[PDB]
DNA sequence: TTTTTTTTTAAAAT
DNA sequence: ATTTTAAAAAAAATAATTATAAATTAAAAAT
DNA sequence: ATTTTTAATTTATAATTATT
């Protein structure tokens, strides 16, 4: 299978905000999450405070560096595929703790810093 | 009304008669229970906000549910009840009827006074006091006891007197009534606060007349002269006689005629037309129904006409009543233990009480 | 509706559409070490191959705005040096021990997008440091790895990686495994000799 | 002032290890010919006949017919203070709240006295009669303790039937019927592992099992137990000590409906 | 009468009270704490302290407060309006939101309603001491056997005598006063409730809150959603609530032991039905194992 | 119709003591070539194999292929009735779901019968592979149960490996990492305390511990047990009970 | 390099199983004459020490001194592995943060190389005087332990008393009273049964039953016991061992106004 | 037209 | 100091709902 | 074989509204 990527969906998308759940859910598709998760954000003593299914969620935005702009992608013998949104801000959430330097996703942020270094072309001598 | 402070008297001066048992200690035991004052218990107890629990037909579904679940609470533990219904009230109850009509009249005048006031807890209290039992409650619960097969009786004079009749012939073990005069009527074993809830977890007070007549040192006539001296509902009471001085007075003179022969008429007079002799005759010999004339059997409760009547006429839940009668049937299947005292005589035997 | 994906890519992806209308395309080619299908992205406007790496970690999910997405699938669309995928097909083509032009070097039927690997200028510039005529050289390729390992000795010095196993002389053991995810086990097992 | 001595010391420890799980308080009645304890439990399901005759005592003595109302659990716990060979000696008094229990060493290196309060009791004296029993089954008490202890785990009620060939122990519940046919062993003349059944009427009556675990807790008193059964009578469980006296345990049968 | 602090913030603990009177700033008073909110699956959890001088205990007993378990809501409101007027009757309560108790009892630590109850009780009596209310007697009818509760409260607070028992609303005046204050406070919180989140076609009239109520059950089954379950108003650790979250909502399991209980993993369903799984180091370097990087497979 | 009488069924008592804590409801594979057991545990971690050949019985009747649904805790409490030297017969009906155990006295003094209720459970048999295992260790059962209690006293992490100085049952814990060292081959002619090790490949892998304590409830079955260690497979623990039957236990390792 | 090998550490495993309920955390000391302990309990009521002489150890080489911070539940779970004849060995460094223990076999088959972690605690050694005692009582330790278990269930207090004629174990619980005479059986000459009681002044103190039940848990390492008391001093329960050190167990007396 | 318990503050006499 | 008529008055269940426990419950574990 | 020494079971208090 060959999956062509549409180039018209890169420029016209809208910035938004994204939140990352510290667990898994069985549903993929439409969900009223801005109705509940967004208005229940309380700026407490340790960042951003919210509850989902009774579990306390402490979290904050993790600073994505420039040179790294988030894209939100919808799937669609040649094939096409098409995005819907772009962003630069995502909100990590830990279950009643800030994950911090022990986060596997904050440690995953430095791998494009490695991938800008492991894949630099070596010049000729 | 009733006997004033007889349970208080046993709690004060003769505490060996009380056996504070739990409800599970009668596994396979036959006992007679007053039904009508339990209907009074379930008319003053089963009230929501002062409004009585009724269906859409406008009939009182409170006491049917309450004493149906009472039969479930006795039978799921392993006690077979016997229910007696008070029919014709005795002719000595005229002063008690006059006082009851007077408190009915002042309670209903207080009901209209509180209804004009606009309060609600006083409306709850006065509707708790006012609601009385006619023949509709009695024959509806008689149809209900026909509808499970646990037998029901119609007492000609008094329900606790019929309990005393069926326990003097040994058809049952006890009388489970919070009214005290069945001990004076002749029932040996009383059960007190058996109408308390399962969730209230109140232990049951047992009152044997053997320990009562032993610790009081009295016969039946001296004990009933003591209980008239505390005060009966039928006759009056002497002004100025307490619990303990009446106990000393029965221990001195043993009869009310010798008591008024050896009292002070200048300080302690009897009421006019005082009828302690005929009240004494009525408490020794009331008009009871014969225990051998009725046979005792606890049949399997029929279910389909039970749930038909109970969900059509009374409009209840299917699952609760069906699980209740299933619990009744499997409790009848699995509560078949036999008691050891049925095959022996009884005799007291004390220790060296020093 | 359907499943939904989250990328994290540079903004140089945005300005590579002024020449070709559909000049970006998501394909599957060979893994540089294991040898199976992995999701890559190629360019010919700016002409750099982009590798996509997923953050598939247990018990994470995304709140897409007015939607939901499970799996925690954060995709890392990052630029990749194509020489690992080149050297896989060169060591496949060196098995018969002959020179072979590039049209029939990168040939695979399971991954049918092998036509894309022949259109890159600077192919001979990368091939000079590891090896018209084309024959794979192992010993020249093991000269090229010290220009990549010791480059990442200084590069992960800026990245401040705690490379200790108690979870210069320790970065060499850590950069031993970094390229080993992109070269097979036949090429990295002799690097213990070449770290002296 | 009641004073009693006895030779085999641990027989009292074993019988009050039997009484402690079933009877919580008992009245120790002193007679002229020995000590008798006819008790009946708090739920009217059991009766225990402790005949402790004076022929088995070493130096028995009796001033009057004493009756000590005794809470049995704590004094059974301190009767457990004596050893398996320690000699048990009793001392009492008429106007006293204390019963003296003398525990002494078998080599007499240690002589100890324990006392306890005797909280006075009132016991209904249901008089046992003497009657013919249809199925008198002398049978090992170790085997009986085995059968009741592992028929505890199968259900709640055993049904005991009998015939000429043997006796039946049939316990039911949710987990089927555990019907046990004990063979009448009249062929062997062993003293302990002998099952002898008197054949008068084949009775089929049903019993309890948790309560039977409360009765059968004293197989080192006698190795054999006499089970006397008849039609709708209370059970007789006889724990015969050969010269101390005959201990009898009583259970009412379950009724049918 | 204060309620606007509940309206501006109803996520954590909120304090609703009355100011300290002049005579209670000098006299050693009495203390009483009882419960409302430990019952239902909805609503907040209210513990209250009432306070009154020592000579006024007979006046509080003559105020007809101790019969406050078989009442009606309008009569509760008018008796509340009766005891709010006098200066010697003052009430102080720290209301606990269902957010606060649900985030308490569902952490790493399996926290407890009785443990959080005594923690709220200790913070309440410490704040009552720090407000200038001198007391000597403390009467709490808390749930459980009270001897080790009294020992724990006496070890925490040695200077003030703690006297705790069971079923003490019919025995002590300030216990039933705090009980009826917490009950009318709970009904005030739920009959005038506003949420945190936004809603459409909403219904504030939900029921009494208790799980066997039919209106509460109907609301509890009609406002269930698959992705989030419920708003912040609903407790998330109770058996009816856990029943309908496992029925209607999707399977949500967390990194801790959220009904998973996995130690060691590697089930034999993945060892015998599959003959040999691939032993490839997909996390080839320890960087991708320590940072959770996996190669891409498919879309 | 069943007629399965064994001379001494304390073997059956020991295997149902060894199963009543690990598995609650399981399947007895009933076949004409012996008695087999095959069931996964409560969380699909361990499979059972009691390959009991029917040559030890007096007779063996198996009319049809019975799919036997039995719960083992309650019927283990049933089997605890039997003595150590008792004679045990197993009987079941052909068309009914009812199993009727028979216990018989050694000196024919009683006949003991246990009718007991059952329901039809699911039957899911699986195949078995066989490979030349990396490390096969013959080492006795009682000291194995002792050292599994000892490593259970350590913590909840044990690793098993072999080397040329002997096997190590190395247990790691918050108390401390401890070792149990045995000989490679024992010169003791007494077979109840002899340890010998067959080796093909030394390797170290991590195990669970409560499942190990479930495995070591088969202590009075046999004196010696042969354990064969190999990687990327469940373990094989061959409790060989003479010639009438043998017990096998499986445990897939931990992931590191 | 701290080592301690014993052919049979039965005394070690018995006292280290016994002390698991006395002190939750008891820091040891490294001495020239062996191992040393001086630790108080959690309620600060009872005092215990350990002193083992370095004669019978196989390889006891002492380099310097270090306060061995020892968790006693770690000693319970790490000397619970020792069997009937497991040959113990200790191994440590000069500044090891852990401590390794080796348990070899009589037939050299099994070796249990276990290691325990050390926890750092504040160390204090109270001043304990050594003098001559008012009454020295020597009696069997098994007999002492079983009669301590006997008269501890009767109440909560014990009255100690001794004389030249006998030794009084008086204890008056709320259930009742119980007193034990001991006779001087020095005519009988056994190892533990040779009772030798020397007396100087009859003194009477009160002590605690439940902490004596903790104290009697180290019984069968030493079949004999020496008792020794004076006026208002702690009682010294001496579990002296004829070849491996001694165990002196302390408890302060109560006050009764 | 059909049942009476419980404290308790209470005035009041042996 | 107690003893107590009398006035008044409180005043009365009960399966369902749940969280939180509490002696009970087989069972290791050691005599 | 008992009697510990525990843990993981089965029914226990304290609440509430309705149960109709």
């Amino acid at each position: 299978h060959r999956v062509h990527l549409r180039s018209a969906t890169l420029r016209d998308a809208v910035p938004a905000t994204l939140h990352l759940l510290p667990c898994e859910v069985a549903v993929d598709g439409p969900a009223p999450v801005g109705r509940f998760f967004t208005p229940a954000i309380r700026q407490g003593p340790e960042g951003l405070e919210v509850s989902f299914r009774g579990r306390c969620l402490r979290g904050e935005e993790v600073a994505v560096p420039p040179g790294l702009v988030g894209y939100v992608m919808v799937t669609e013998f040649d094939r096409f595929i098409g995005a819907t949104a772009n962003f630069s801000r995502f909100t990590l959430w830990g279950l009643e703790t800030i994950p911090g330097p022990d986060a596997k996703v904050r440690g995953a942020l430095t791998w494009p810093s490695l991938a800008a270094a492991i894949h630099a072309q070596v010049p000729e001598d | 009304m009733g006997i004033q402070g007889l349970a208080k008297l046993i709690a004060d001066v003769a505490p060996s008669a009380i056996r504070e048992n739990d409800i599970k200690s009668y596994f396979g035991r036959k006992v007679a229970i007053d039904a009508s004052m339990s209907i009074y218990q379930f008319l003053i107890a089963v009230r929501q906000g002062g409004d009585v629990l009724q269906n859409e037909e406008g009939e009182t579904t409170s006491h049917l549910m309450g004493m149906f679940y009472r039969t479930i609470r006795m039978m799921e533990n392993g006690i077979k009840p016997v229910y007696v219904f008070d029919g014709k009230p005795p002719q000595l109850k005229s002063g008690e009827l006059a006082k009851r009509s007077e408190r009915r009249a002042e309670a209903e005048k207080q009901l209209q006074q509180a209804q004009a006031a606009g309060a609600e807890q006083e409306v709850e209290k006065f509707t708790k006091r006012l609601v009385k039992v006619t023949k509709q409650h009695n024959d509806e619960c008689k149809h209900l006891l026909s509808l499970m097969g646990i037998p029901y009786l119609d007492a000609p004079s008094e329900a606790e007197a019929s309990c005393a009749a069926l326990v003097k012939a040994g058809k049952v073990y006890a009388a489970a009534t919070e009214d005290m005069d069945c001990l004076t009527f002749g029932s040996p074993v009383l059960m007190r606060h058996l109408t308390a809830s399962e969730a209230k977890k109140l232990p049951i007070q047992e009152f044997h007349l053997s320990r009562i007549l032993q610790e009081l040192g009295l016969n039946q006539e001296q004990f009933v002269d003591l209980c008239i001296l505390l005060g009966s509902d039928y006759c009056e009471s002497i002004r100025g006689i307490g619990p303990k001085r009446a106990v000393d007075l029965i221990q001195k003179h043993k009869s009310i005629e010798e008591i008024v022969r050896r009292l002070d008429p200048n300080k302690y007079p009897v009421p006019e037309n005082w009828l302690h002799k005929e009240a004494h005759q009525l408490f020794l010999e009331p008009e009871v129904l014969d225990p051998e004339s009725v046979e005792l059997k606890w049949s399997e409760p029929n279910e389909e006409e039970l749930i038909k009547f109970m969900c059509g006429e009374k409009q209840f839940s299917e699952e609760r009543i069906r699980s209740g009668v299933k619990r009744l049937s499997k409790s009848r299947q699995g509560s078949t233990q036999g008691r050891l005292d049925d095959f022996f005589k009884v005799t007291g035997s004390l220790s060296s009480a020093k | 509706g359907a499943r939904q994906h989250v990328f994290l890519v540079s903004e140089y992806l945005k300005d590579a559409s002024k020449k070709m209308k559909n000049g970006l395309m998501f394909v599957k080619l060979v893994n540089p070490c294991s040898g199976e299908g992995a999701i890559y992205l190629f360019n010919m406007c700016l002409q750099q191959l982009f590798e996509v790496k997923v953050f598939k970690e247990k018990h994470h999910s995304w709140f897409i705005n007015q939607s939901v997405q499970s799996g925690g699938l954060l995709h890392f669309a990052t630029p990749v040096d194509p020489l690992f995928l080149l050297l896989h097909y060169l060591i496949k083509a060196d098995k018969e021990g002959k020179f072979q032009p590039l049209d029939q070097v990168v040939v695979d039927n399971v991954f049918p997008n092998c036509i894309l690997l022949l259109k890159l200028p600077g192919l001979e510039k990368l091939l000079h440091h590891v090896t018209k005529y084309y024959k794979y050289s192992k010993e020249k390729t093991l000269k090229w790895l010290e220009k990549k390992v010791n480059q990442t000795v200084a590069a992960l010095k800026t990245n401040n990686v705690n490379v200790s196993s108690r979870v210069e002389e320790d970065y060499i053991r850590y950069a031993h495994g970094l390229i080993s995810d992109y070269i097979p086990k036949e090429l990295s097992d002799d690097l213990s000799k070449y770290l002296k | 002032m009641f004073e009693a001595r006895l030779v085999q010391g641990s027989i009292l420890k074993k019988v009050l290890e039997a009484l402690k799980d079933l009877i919580n308080e008992a009245c120790w009645d002193i007679s002229s010919s020995g000590v008798n304890l006819q008790s009946m439990d708090s739920s009217h399901v059991s009766l225990v006949q402790l005949t402790l005759r004076s022929e088995g005592f070493d130096t028995y003595r009796c001033d009057r017919n004493l009756a000590m109302g005794v809470n049995l659990t704590s004094m059974s716990k301190i009767l457990k203070c004596a050893g398996n060979e320690d000699i048990i000696t009793l001392r009492a008094e008429d106007n006293a709240d204390t019963l003296a229990l003398v525990f002494e060493a078998p080599n007499q290196e240690k002589v100890s006295d324990y006392e306890m309060k005797l909280m006075d009791l009132d016991v209904e004296q249901l008089g046992i009669p003497e009657q013919e029993y249809s199925c008198v089954v002398k049978m090992p008490s170790g085997e009986f303790a085995r059968i009741c202890r592992d028929l505890s785990h199968i259900g709640d009620a055993v049904v005991i039937s009998c015939a000429k060939d043997g006796v039946k122990f049939s316990a039911s519940g949710e987990l089927g019927n555990g019907n046990i046919k004990l063979s009448q062993t009249s062929n062997v003349d062993k003293e302990e592992e002998a099952v002898t059944i008197e054949m008068n009427e084949p009775v089929q009556l049903t019993f309890a099992l948790r309560y039977l675990n409360f009765f059968t807790k004293a197989t080192p008193l006698s190795s054999t137990v006499t089970l006397s059964m008849s039609a709708d009578v209370p059970l007789v469980v006889e724990y015969k000590i050969a010269d101390m006296g005959h201990l009898k345990y009583y259970l009412a049968p379950k009724i049918e409906d | 009468m204060d309620l606007s602090e509940l309206e501006r913030d109803n996520t954590g603990r909120c304090r609703l009270s009355s100011p300290v009177p002049a005579v209670c700033r000098k006299e050693p008073c009495v203390l009483g704490v009882d419960e409302a909110g430990r019952g239902p699956v909805l609503g907040p959890m209210v513990y209250a302290i009432c306070y009154c001088p020592l000579p006024r205990l007979a006046d509080l007993e003559a105020l007809k407060v101790a019969d406050s378990k078989t009442l009606l809501e309008s009569e509760r409101e008018r008796l509340f309006a009766k005891m709010e007027d006098t200066d010697f009757v003052g009430w102080a309560l720290d209301v606990l939101s269902p957010n606060l108790i649900s985030t308490s009892m569902l952490g790493r630590v399996k926290y407890n309603l009785n443990s959080l109850s005594h923690d709220t009780a200790t913070g309440l009596i410490q704040y009552a001491l720090d407000q200038g209310v001198n007391v000597t007697q403390v009467f709490v009818d808390t749930v459980g056997m009270p001897e080790t509760y009294q020992a724990r409260l006496q070890q925490s607070f040695p200077g003030i005598e703690v006297t705790v028992k069971a079923k003490a609303d019919a025995l002590y005046p300030v216990v039933s006063a705090a009980s009826i204050c917490a009950k009318v406070a709970r009904d005030q919180a739920v009959k005038k409730w506003q949420f945190v989140e936004k809603l459409q076609d909403l219904d504030t009239d939900y029921g009494s809150g208790y799980p066997n109520d039919p209106k509460t059950k109907a609301w509890l089954k009609e406002h269930v959603e698959p992705v989030f379950g419920f708003p912040q108003f609903v407790r998330f650790s109770w058996r009816t609530a856990q029943t309908i979250l496992e029925k209607e909502a999707e399977d949500v399991i967390w990194e801790d032991s959220a009904s998973e209980n996995q130690e060691g993993l590697r089930k034999i369903t993945s060892y015998f039905l599959n003959e040999g799984s691939q032993a490839r180091p997909r996390s080839s370097h320890r960087y991708f194992l320590e940072r959770g990087l996996e190669s891409a497979t498919s879309l």
